[PDB]
DNA sequence: CTACCGATAAGCAGATCTCTCGATTGCGTATGA
DNA sequence: TCATACGCCTCTCTGCTTATCGGTAG
RNA sequence: UAAAUCGAGAG
């Protein structure tokens, strides 16, 4: 922010949008992957629609 | 249109004086450009014109069912004989004079009589003009339809062509 | 020598018969994978040109060069469809393109603020375009005191 | 997404269906709109116009107008147009006040 | 899905979700390189 | 003035308006048909009227039909006379065509009307005949030469162009050189003006006139040539028949 | 009257000043593009139609666009063109320095 | 068969030499233009074994390259004699990387690599360990007619380009970090490359891409 | 299907049937192709509607992401490119072209020496290094277009155009000297530059879509035996 | 031994220019007349 | 006996996404 | 003045 590479509103371009989308998709896939919540080690019911 | 798929809107009502009169005094009631023929190859119109001219000269009706003539009985010869017997040109041509300059044209003009049909696509059922008329309700844009005094549509392609010119104010 | 399939590494061993330097392939994805983005752009231009040339139609290479550069603007073999469209700052353009519902949720979940840059967004909001006569402003030199 | 239909006649489109397809709101009402001050007719040739003009029929010439503001230089022409009126070309159909 | 009803957190590790949050915060301002350089702080 | 489908830029230009008080069709010149891809066919096309000064000045300058002489697809020209003007030019520019003084002057004034601003000079200037005796006789190539010399602005040299046309030298006889179009100091001296000169043809007389004198002079030349070949086609009409 | 508007005005003018490219270092085309010419003519015609003062001799002319073209030929149009660069910086050319065709 | 294997090994060795020379380390035409006879004389045993232990080398930067990139340091090229990638065999080189204080390391394996190494390659920062394949280096990709010339830009040149075109780092055309030429050039993320395309309408013209 | 008749003497019944078959196929294909090209053109123009020429002579999308640093590498308009190679025509109408261009009034706002000097240096460099492999051609002098703005520096022309001009001036030894002709043609190159704000993406999409509506006019069916048989035309564009 | 990681097999979802006319619009049922 | 309001009353392409059978380290 | 479906057409 100090040297001018980015303002306080944040720089948003196509490639950073693509990287953010890929990261979020991978984050969701990893979230939905593994059960057995490691914060407390308890199985959870599996939902369905 | 003729009976060989030669479309075309009437362009102008050419006055009889400006119409190119022939030697006998006949001024044609319909002029068709000779350039329409080479691309469509409607030689049936060429045969029909001279066949009808011979029929009108001799007071007879000429049949035109397909596959009566062959390569040894060509209809061009068959009706050119009748034209020559009647006393006209064997090839259906006619000495013609321009109605504006009065001098004989460079070549012998091809004249004849062909059956012509008036199509139902009159210009009185196709033209629209709107300055400010009724509008929609949920979009406030002009309504659709000629009978409703509605405007015409500029689509995605028209908008693209309007910005392709670089014309932004035209688009707006 | 032409084949009926793409696998570059196989013909790399046959240097004695085949000159491995001039191996140009019809496929673009394999060329991108094994040679790089720039070779993919070159083969995209060549493939999009040889179809026109075979039909005796001339298209200047600026158009094909622009198309190839836009298609490989991320270093990947993109396309002109919604699956190669979502990477764009302006959302209104994609919503106007197609799948208006899907692109609306993807833009409202992350609070995607758009600056009205593409012509589609400016058309939606009724703003003067930025291409052509709208790529600049006009000021007046008023001689006050 | 609606569930429940035995015979029916037509399933009422949702608000999403009003903005989605080619007939939806977007592609039919902002990517392209019906326009005021525009005409349409059949074309006929005319080799006597200067290869850059259009032959405007007098029927179109009495309906399509342009909002010329009156000035010191425009006063005579616009006065004559107003006097001629909306039926005699060239003429005026409205006089928008200030 | 991918949530815990007992401890009321995600079934992912807190460290993993913290790493993802840090990466997303870096990408918010456009530090597309610092996001990848953050992965090598396993220590 | 737009026709659907608009496949490219040229299918939507901006024409000036000429109020013809006869009937109810939009009357279009013959050069625009190549770009609009229409025939006088029952074909229909819209006519939008911009309502502010910016759009007026920006359809008169950026979108006007003069600026769309060359399509951006490959740079090839898209305007030009189409069907009978080509045949009229082929017949007029052949060396078999000679015109007396009256015919020459009438043909020139039928297209170079100085009252409307067709020619820069206030006085129409002509050329000496190609045959002084027994009696004066001009030529069709002389007609083209003086047409160009009247529309071309003065204080500027003529067009020095060397081109070709589609009719081979064998069609005109033996030892003929009518396949090679030659312009020297703005005077046509060899070859006929077929489609390869005016129309959808590259490096023709109209293309060279455009590239030398701007697009407005090329448009004026196109209009003047279309008017000249129209008036020549009424005097000596072109016809086709069964004998052909 | 708060400083919560004075600060915003000051920062807006500061950002605008940092955006402007000085006359000594503008590196754009000295010629006037066709789009610039068309927009200048249209805007000048609008101003003339809205009863703005004119400087040229109105030799029996009634079209504001024609008057604008005459002024552009005489280079008496009092308008400044703010060419915009992709980042946001701008250079303030005027019609006088810009040369046509 | 051993003759063909030795030919492939020599082609891979020449490709590695050319890659290092392009990257900007002091490699002369010797050990690059090495004929097959010389390769058999030097890097072959009494029977014809490849003896990849002896073809490992350390490459030092040129003076011009040092001036261009002051932070550039020495590089090590390691050839895997083991047919697969072994954890201990790779760990020896990995620890030697900082034992000798090597800023960059090049790894060439025969067939495949364990995926614990993929988690282990970014274990000694800022030292970079780039891995390659023996079958992927048989033909130099940059020698292809279609592939243009890629030149890495220094910090000064990249800053000058960004200031001239008033760009952000992310608005340039992107080149994948897994691109075959990106691996060739060893581009870090954020390093702008220069491409000299042989355009059909302009001959030589320079285009720029950023690695991200 | 090989009919021996002609439209002047008429065609037999079987020949009539075969010709009707062929005409029906032609009309079916004509109907299909127009609808086929529309989706391609629409997708192309929807994606490329924003990219335009900026004031840096570098074309880029609406948001700002750079696509090309120069339009085609030379930034010259396709419409005005027509008579930039016609050196014979330009030499013949030198006087008319000079009257059109007026280099006298285009001096006080132009720089003439730096671009020309760099162009000569680069030309000599390439001529010295011409006989070099593509990969070994280490770049020391970039093309003059890269540094000097072609719309402000006379002589900053393309490598192709400069090579063609030099070859013409060397092969054709002609009152016009080589210096004045070179200056005139460099001014012509400067004036034949694409303007900032051009909708280059729209132009490219239209110029790629509209010629595809004239497809399948020439059939050239793969009558060869064991040939490539690559997909051709609209399907190939779709792929 | 067994969980994280992939590599198919199957299903799912979204796609495949303008303009003018004309015609048409549900059974089914159940109680207050 | 019998009419209008209420209640419903089967021959094309591209991906993405989820589930399930194989493998490696710990 | 509407809106949808089907049918017939023009370029
Ligand atoms: N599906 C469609 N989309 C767009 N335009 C269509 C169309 N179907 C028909 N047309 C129009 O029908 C007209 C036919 O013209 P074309 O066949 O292309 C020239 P032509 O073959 O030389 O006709 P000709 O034989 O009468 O001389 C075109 O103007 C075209 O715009
Ligand atoms: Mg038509
Ligand atoms: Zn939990």
């Amino acid at each position: 922010l100090s040297d001018g590479r980015t303002t306080e509103r944040g720089s948003f371009t196509a490639t950073v949008n693509d990287e953010r989308k890929k990261l979020v998709h991978e984050f969701h896939k990893k979230l939905l992957s593994r059960g057995k919540c490691d914060n407390c080690g308890m199985f959870s019911p599996k939902f369905r629609k | 249109s003729s009976r060989h798929g030669q479309k075309g809107v009437c362009s102008r009502k050419w006055p009889t004086i400006d119409m190119p009169f022939s030697e006998t005094g006949i001024q044609p009631d319909i002029i068709i450009n000779p350039h329409a023929f080479p691309s469509r190859m409607t030689i049936g119109m060429f045969v029909e014109s001279l066949a009808g001219k011979a029929g009108a000269l001799h007071g007879i009706a000429q049949d035109s069912t397909p596959w009566i003539f062959n390569e040894d009985d060509t209809p061009a010869d068959y009706f050119g004989e009748q034209l020559a017997k009647a006393g006209y040109n064997y090839h259906g041509n006619e000495p013609m004079y321009s109605g504006a300059t009065g001098e004989e044209l460079r070549a012998d003009i091809y004249v004849g009589v062909v059956y012509y049909q008036r199509l139902r696509h009159m210009v009185n059922d196709k033209f629209q003009v709107r300055s400010t008329g009724p509008v929609n309700s949920l979009t406030m844009q002009p309504v659709k339809g000629r009978k409703r005094h509605g405007g015409i549509r500029v689509g995605e392609m028209e908008r693209d062509a309007l910005i392709g010119h670089g014309t932004s104010f035209l688009l707006q | 020598l032409v084949t009926e399939g793409v696998n570059f590494q196989a013909m790399w061993d046959q240097e004695a018969f085949i000159d491995v330097d001039g191996i140009t392939s019809n496929d673009v994805a394999a060329v991108l994978k094994t040679y790089g983005v720039e070779a993919a752009r070159n083969t995209i231009v060549n493939e999009i040109n040889n179809v026109f040339s075979r039909y005796a139609i001339s298209v200047s290479f600026r158009h094909l060069d622009l198309i190839a550069d836009m298609m490989t603007r991320q270093g990947t073999y993109l396309a002109f469809n919604r699956q190669g469209m979502e990477t764009s700052t302006s959302s209104f353009m994609k919503m106007s393109y197609e799948t208006t519902c899907q692109f609306l949720t993807k833009a409202v979940l992350d609070n995607e603020r758009e600056q009205l840059d593409s012509p589609s967004a400016r058309i939606v909001v009724g703003k003067l375009n930025n291409v052509g006569t709208g790529s600049f402003d006009v000021l007046a030199k008023v001689p006050n005191a | 997404k609606a569930q429940g239909r035995t015979s029916g006649k037509v399933p009422i489109p949702g608000v999403k269906q009003a903005l989605e397809k080619k007939e939806g709101l977007f592609r039919k009402h902002m990517m392209g709109k019906r326009v005021n001050y525009a005409a349409r007719s059949v074309i006929s040739p005319d080799p006597n116009i200067e290869t850059n003009e259009i032959g405007v029929p007098p029927v179109f010439a009495v309906k399509l107008t342009y909002p010329e503001p009156v000035t010191a230089y425009n006063i005579a022409e616009l006065r004559q147009a107003v006097i001629n009126g909306p039926d005699k070309w060239p003429g005026a159909t409205q006089i928008q006040n200030e | 899905r991918a949530s815990c009803l007992f401890c009321h957190h995600f079934r992912l590790k807190s460290v993993e979700v913290h790493r993802y949050a840090c990466k997303l915060r870096l990408l918010q301002y456009g530090l597309i390189d610092e996001s990848y350089k953050l992965d090598e702080i396993t220590l | 003035m737009n026709r659907q489908p608009t496949l490219h830029k040229a299918s939507m230009m901006g024409h000036k308006v000429r109020v013809l008080p006869n009937e109810k069709t939009l009357r279009l010149h013959y050069a625009n048909t190549g770009a609009y891809n229409a025939d006088f066919d029952g074909d229909e096309m819209n006519m939008h009227f911009p309502q502010n000064e910016n759009a007026r000045a920006e359809a008169l300058n950026l979108a006007n039909t003069d600026s769309q002489y060359l399509t951006p697809t490959s740079g090839s020209p898209v305007r030009g006379l189409i069907q009978d003007h080509i045949s009229a030019g082929v017949w007029l520019t052949s060396k078999d065509s000679f015109f007396t003084r009256e015919q020459y002057q009438q043909y020139i004034y039928g297209c170079i009307r100085p009252e409307d601003g067709h020619t820069t000079r206030s006085k129409i200037v002509t050329l000496p005949p190609t045959i002084f005796k027994p009696y004066p006789l001009w030529t069709g190539k002389q007609i083209i030469t003086t047409v160009l010399l009247n529309v071309t602005p003065p204080d500027m040299p003529g067009i020095n162009l060397i081109s070709k046309n589609k009719i081979k030298n064998e069609y005109w006889g033996k030892g003929s050189l009518e396949n090679e179009v030659l312009f020297k100091d703005g005077a046509l001296l060899c070859g006929i003006l077929d489609k390869s000169q005016y129309g959808a043809s590259k490096y023709g007389i109209v293309h060279s006139l455009h590239e030398v004198y701007g697009p407005e002079v090329a448009a004026k030349v196109l209009s003047v040539l279309g008017r000249l070949f129209t008036n020549y086609i009424t005097a000596t009409a072109f016809t086709c028949g069964m004998d052909d | 009257g708060p400083e919560d508007f004075q600060q915003h005005e000051q920062i807006r003018r500061k950002t605008l000043k940092e955006k402007a490219i000085p006359k000594d270092q503008r590196a754009t085309t000295p010629y006037m593009t066709k789009y610039e010419r068309a927009r200048i003519l249209g805007t000048r015609a609008l101003q003339i139609s809205m009863n703005a003062p004119v400087f040229v001799d109105l030799e029996g002319e009634t079209d504001p666009l024609r008057i604008a073209m005459k002024e552009l030929a005489e280079k008496k149009i009092p308008l400044v063109i703010r060419r915009y660069l992709p980042d946001g910086s701008f250079e303030d050319w005027s019609v006088e320095e810009l040369i046509v065709d | 068969e051993n003759e063909r294997n030795i030919s492939r090994l020599w082609r891979a060795f020449r490709t590695v030499k050319e890659m290092v020379k392009d990257r900007g380390y002091f490699i002369t035409q010797e050990e690059v233009e090495l004929p097959l006879e010389d390769f058999k004389a030097k890097y072959c045993d009494s029977m014809g074994r490849p003896q990849r232990k002896m073809m490992s080398f350390q490459a030092n930067p040129t003076e011009e390259s040092i001036s261009k990139f002051p932070d550039m340091g020495s590089l090590w090229v390691e050839f895997c004699d083991e047919p697969s990638v072994g954890v201990k065999t790779m760990k020896t080189f990995v620890i030697h990387i900082q034992e000798k204080n090597f800023q960059t390391g090049i790894f060439v394996y025969q067939n495949n690599i364990t995926p614990s190494a993929m988690k282990l390659v970014p274990s000694i920062p800022p030292a970079t360990i780039e891995t390659f394949n023996e079958a992927a280096l048989v033909v130099n990709i940059t020698h292809h007619e279609l592939v243009p010339k890629h030149i890495r830009l220094s910090s000064d040149e990249k800053r000058e380009l960004l200031k001239r075109y008033r760009l952000k780092e992310s608005q340039l055309p992107r080149i994948q970090r897994a691109d075959p030429v990106a691996l060739y050039l060893g581009l870090k993320r954020g390093e702008v490359v220069k491409i000299i395309r042989k355009s059909e309408t302009s001959g030589r013209y320079a285009s720029y891409r950023i690695c991200m | 299907g090989y009919v021996k008749g002609r439209f002047y003497s008429g065609i037999k019944p079987q020949e009539y049937y075969f010709h009707c078959m062929a005409g029906r196929e032609g009309l079916i294909d004509t109907a299909v192709k127009t609808s086929r090209s529309g989706y391609l053109q629409r997708c192309l123009t929807k994606q490329l509607e924003g990219v335009h020429v900026s004031y840096d002579n570098s074309i880029r999308d609406a948001d700002g992401t750079l696509v090309q640093f120069m339009y085609g590498g030379d930034a010259i308009d396709i419409t005005k490119e027509s008579h930039m190679t016609q050196f014979e025509f330009c030499l013949d109408n030198y006087y008319a072209l000079l009257k059109k261009y007026n280099p006298s009034a285009l001096i006080e706002h132009l720089d003439v020496e730096s671009a020309l000097k760099y162009s000569k240096k680069t030309l000599k460099y390439r001529k010295k290094h011409s006989k070099e492999p593509h990969y070994k051609q280490s770049v020391k002098y970039d093309p003059v277009l890269a540094k000097y703005n072609p719309a402000k520096y006379l002589g900053s022309v393309s490598e192709n155009f400069q090579d063609k001009l030099e070859s013409f001036l060397d092969k054709n030894s002609k009152g016009v000297n080589e210096k004045k002709f070179r200056a005139l043609m460099q001014l012509k190159y400067m004036r034949s530059l694409i303007n900032p704000g051009e909708a280059v993406g729209i132009i490219a999409s239209q110029s790629v879509g509209e010629p595809s509506t004239q497809m399948t006019l020439n059939t050239f069916h793969f009558a060869g035996h064991g040939a490539a048989n690559v997909t051709l035309g609209i399907p190939r564009l779709r792929e």
